[PDB]
DNA sequence: TAATAATAGTTTTTAGTTTATTGGG
DNA sequence: CTAATAAACTAAAAACTATTATTAT
């Protein structure tokens, strides 16, 4: 399938599949790390940040082959977002009162609907 | 049986050897890797963890041993079988291997590195340093302590089934023993014809078995789901890590990032608790440990290379790399972008200034991306030792790419340098500028002029640095040479000594392949070019799966670039599958049909437009040769070589094939339509020649001979469409509005002062200038009228 | 479903010509 | 007035390994 797809995509026309890509479609998904995570360690132990894996993970997961990758970027997209809805519940932060990941939400809302 | 008791052999009896004999001993041993046993693999991999584990400290000549086996050891890091993966990371992730500590597992993975597995490092590196992350005593406690509310958090257990969606719409036993084998009262022949049918039976089972496995195998999980109305944050580590790991070593991307983020977020962990002095110490070792992944692969995958120099980027002690080595691998591996961060911050940092190697690096690589407007506001400075180069790009970005290689050729002739003289790598530079605009001369005779073998006498002209950006433009050169019709068998003769030489051959196939195919097309080794052409198709499209979505430039070459291994493709796939000699298939009258398909106009640079009509003209020669119809591959590549000039002019790369235009109207005369359309061509990019001495210009050469005297047969005596009559009506009024308005802007040219045959034609179209003028432009109104009544006519 | 029993391939005589070698008449 | 003939010569067949298909299930 994917050799076809290739192979009669270049018998297209070049030019023609250009078509394939204006606000540039791409800036940030956050203005500042509103979520982040500590990995624990038997020594000490350093913090992770899920926000530059969030949009990437949320289309891989979103559509794709290989079914394996498909379920395990679901499993993890979904402890992700209980984590994260967790953490927003556990410490609020302030701006709007509380918009933890309220962008976010809006953002993952959409996907989470769709996937 | 007799490679098992070998092995057995050597494990049995190597504990009690010199180091000698065992050096003797393991060449021949350590290449039955790849076996197709897996139990040999995973025997000889116990004889090298027990070699491994035996030599530590000395001999230089056993520390050779150790340092050969724990290369077999990490190029074993890969296996078909799972379970040899399992085990051999379950033996390098033990503390004596991999120290604990998460410093020590960093520099343990620094001091592992292998050129072949780069592709894989960076997901085996997040495997280890995150399976091991299990010993914590919150790690099987869950993140949060406190539930969201009340509920009830039964599990919710989760099916699995080759099936998918959208497919129906609605001793104790002695009794067996005993009984087993009472044949006295049955036949034996009848019982033989039960046992072979059962056979058979079994067959077509096995059959349907197989079948039904041709499908991917049943996927599995790794976290297990509670089920309630309401969420239940308070859920193990293992419950993210595992699928995060699971994720990690299935896509690339991914795994780069996360890497990115854990080694960042390490490092500024540790820095707060640590000596200045050891912390440096270990960032030089760091740096030396990446100089080296950069300078020891081959295969440049994207993600790697980019992971690496953007890890570099986020700390300024990093921004110590080899400078050079940073260029080549963004430019090779299309990271460009990142790594001119990597430089610009580097220069930064360190603040006589000796960054002319960091100035060249980004300049080269800002060429490669295409754009020109950094190199001419950075040379523009005092910096810029060589003002030449500045002048000959500042004059080559109107894609006047003759001057700018007379420019580099005389400054790498120049020998004296009264401004001192310019740095090794400014003269690097210049030539691979030369090589690069001898890329877009698409003629053969600039490219043997790449390959007239440089200063200092340049598999013999591979292993330095210099010359491995020389081999893409070599074999380049060698290919449009050999392809147009010409014949040495020196580049069959490079490629086959460069088959000698693992590292060679390997990244010319894993780069290269499609030359490799086209070359067998040449030797008509049809099989061998298949197997070129998928690899490097299959190989190709894992790399677009690997590039970034940010940047569309390098997607989109790589777009041009399986678009030309595509119509290759489907050349090799349609040669005599029907048997072609007389069978006037509409095949050949259908691949010439849609212009032989799209040639991709206005943009996709001039390499992919000749490499297409060199390939698709090879291809056509080489039917007919294997074959009225050379009329009709004559009227093909005419149509392909018009769209080429018209799409090339569109270009503006206006140093132009002059020759083919010559040589295109020289046999212009098979019909009077072809040779016509070639004098449009050419009136039109006369047109187009108009610049800032287009005055000059254009008085000088007035369309040649007046639109070349072409008043014999207009439309062909008007017996073609009127649309080409209006076309030549229009280029005629334009020519006379060019020449008008350079006599009314330039009244006192040279030309129209020189006594010669232009003066005659122009008082003939026309005294004093303002009569002419007039004239001039009466006659380019008529004409342009004449176009607009010939328009109205659909 | 997987064994062992026929079983050709080199030396080596030996008959089967052949000969070229005398005196017969 | 016309020869067995000793030697040379090739041919042919047996002897001794000689692994190599070959059934059973």
């Amino acid at each position: 399938i994917r050799i076809r797809v290739v192979q009669m995509l270049g018998s297209l026309g070049g030019q023609i599949n250009k078509n394939l890509l204006m606000m540039k479609s791409y800036v940030a998904w956050d203005r500042e790390k509103r979520l982040s995570f500590a990995v624990p360690f038997r020594e000490m132990k350093p913090v992770i940040f899920l926000d530059v894996f969030l949009p990437r993970v949320t289309e891989l997961a979103l559509t794709a082959s290989d079914r394996q990758t498909k379920v395990a970027a679901c499993e993890l997209l979904h402890s992700m977002v209980m984590f994260m809805l967790g953490k927003a519940t556990q410490m609020p932060e302030g701006g709007q009162g509380a918009p933890p990941m309220y962008q976010l939400y809006k953002r993952t809302f959409p996907v989470l609907l769709r996937l | 049986e007799r490679q098992k008791v070998c092995l057995d052999i050597i494990y049995k009896m190597m504990p009690k050897l010199k180091p000698v004999e065992l050096r003797e001993l393991l060449n021949p041993v350590v290449e039955f890797v790849s076996h197709p046993s897996t139990t040999c693999r995973e025997q000889m991999y116990n004889i090298l963890m027990w070699i491994h584990d035996n030599y530590r400290d000395t001999d230089n000549d056993s520390q050779e041993i150790f340092k050969l086996a724990k290369d077999v050891l990490i190029q074993g890091l890969i296996d078909e079988n799972p379970g040899l993966q399992l085990i051999i990371r379950n033996f390098w992730s033990h503390e004596t291997r991999l120290p604990s500590n998460t410093l020590d597992r960093l520099l343990a993975l620094n001091s592992l590195y292998s050129p072949k597995i780069e592709v894989h490092f960076l997901s085996l590196a997040t495997n280890f340093l995150l399976e091991m992350t299990s010993m914590s005593p919150d790690y099987p406690n869950p993140m949060f302590e406190h539930p969201l509310s009340e509920c009830e958090f039964q599990e919710y257990t989760i099916d699995s089934d080759w099936r998918f969606r959208s497919t129906v719409l609605t001793g104790r036993t002695d009794l067996l023993r005993l009984r087993r084998r009472f044949m006295r009262d049955q036949e034996k022949l009848s019982l033989m014809y039960a046992r072979k049918g059962v056979a058979e039976q079994k067959r077509e089972k096995e059959i349907k078995s197989e079948l039904k496995m041709k499908q991917d195998a049943q996927v599995v999980l790794y976290r297990s789901y509670r089920h309630g109305d309401l969420p239940d944050i308070q859920i193990k580590h293992s419950s993210l890590i595992t699928p995060l790991q699971a994720v990690a070593q299935r896509d690339p991307i991914i795994a780069k990032q996360l890497f990115s983020s854990l080694f960042s977020g390490i490092l500024k962990e540790m820095d707060k608790f640590k000596t200045l002095s050891e912390k440096n110490n270990i960032t030089q070792k760091l740096l030396q440990d990446f100089n080296r992944f950069l300078n020891t692969t081959f295969s440049f995958f994207p993600p790697f290379v980019s992971c690496i120099q953007d890890i570099s980027c986020q700390h300024a002690a990093l921004l110590s790399l080899d400078p050079a080595a940073v260029s080549a691998g963004c430019l090779a591996s299309l990271q460009q972008p990142v790594g001119i961060r990597l430089l610009e911050e580097a220069l930064l940092r360190l603040l006589l200034p000796p960054d002319v190697l960091r100035w060249v690096e980004l300049a080269k690589l800002y060429r490669s991306i295409g754009e020109y407007d950094v190199l001419r506001g950075i040379f523009t400075s005092e910096i810029g030792t060589k003002q030449i180069t500045q002048s000959a790009l500042l004059a080559e970005a109107r894609s006047d790419y003759s001057e700018a290689a007379k420019q580099y050729d005389e400054a790498l002739n120049k020998q004296d340098w009264v401004d001192g003289e310019p740095t090794e790598a400014e003269k690097d530079f210049w030539e691979l500028a030369s090589l690069d605009c001898y890329n877009h001369l698409a003629e053969w005779k600039s490219l043997e002029y790449c390959s007239t073998a440089s200063i200092d006498s340049e598999k013999i002209w591979s292993e330095p640095f210099y010359q491995e950006t020389y081999l893409p433009y070599m074999i380049r050169s060698k290919l449009k040479l050999l392809l147009q019709g010409e014949a040495d068998q020196s580049l069959l003769t490079f490629i086959d000594k460069a088959m000698h030489g693992e590292l060679q051959k390997a990244i010319l196939e894993l780069h290269y392949s499609q030359e490799l195919s086209l070359l067998y097309l040449l030797q008509d080794d049809v099989d061998r070019a298949k197997y070129y052409i998928q690899n490097g198709i299959q190989s190709f499209m894992q790399n677009y799966s690997s590039i970034d979505v940010l940047l569309h430039q390098s997607r989109l070459t790589k777009l041009q670039s399986v678009q030309a291994l595509t119509e290759i493709q489907e050349f090799i796939s349609f040669i005599s599958k029907q048997g072609n000699l007389s069978s006037q298939v509409p095949l050949k009258r259908l691949l010439n049909t849609w212009t032989n398909r799209y040639p991709d106009a206005k943009m996709d640079p001039m390499n992919i437009w000749d490499d297409i009509i060199t390939n698709r003209c090879f291809f056509l020669s080489k039917i007919e040769e294997k074959l009225d119809i050379s009329s009709l591959i004559r009227s093909c590549k005419f149509s392909m070589k018009m769209k080429m000039i018209d799409s090339a002019r569109k270009q503006n790369n206006f140093s132009l094939a002059m020759k083919l235009l010559k040589e295109l109207h020289k046999e212009s005369k098979t019909r009077d339509d072809w040779l016509v359309s070639w004098v449009q061509s050419y009136c039109r990019l006369s047109h187009c020649r108009s610049r800032s001495q287009g005055c000059s210009e254009q008085v000088l050469t007035v369309l040649k001979t007046v639109s070349l005297l072409d008043e014999n047969n207009v439309s062909s005596y008007l017996s073609k469409n009127i649309l080409a009559f209006r076309d030549q009506n229009i280029l005629l009024g334009t020519t006379y509005r060019i020449i008008a308005n350079a006599l009314s802007s330039e009244p006192a040219c040279l030309a129209e002062i020189e006594e010669d045959k232009a003066r005659r034609i122009l008082e003939l179209s026309g005294e004093d200038s303002e009569k002419v003028i007039a004239g001039l432009y009466q006659r380019a109104f008529q004409h342009l009228s004449e176009a607009v009544q010939a328009a109205e006519e659909e």
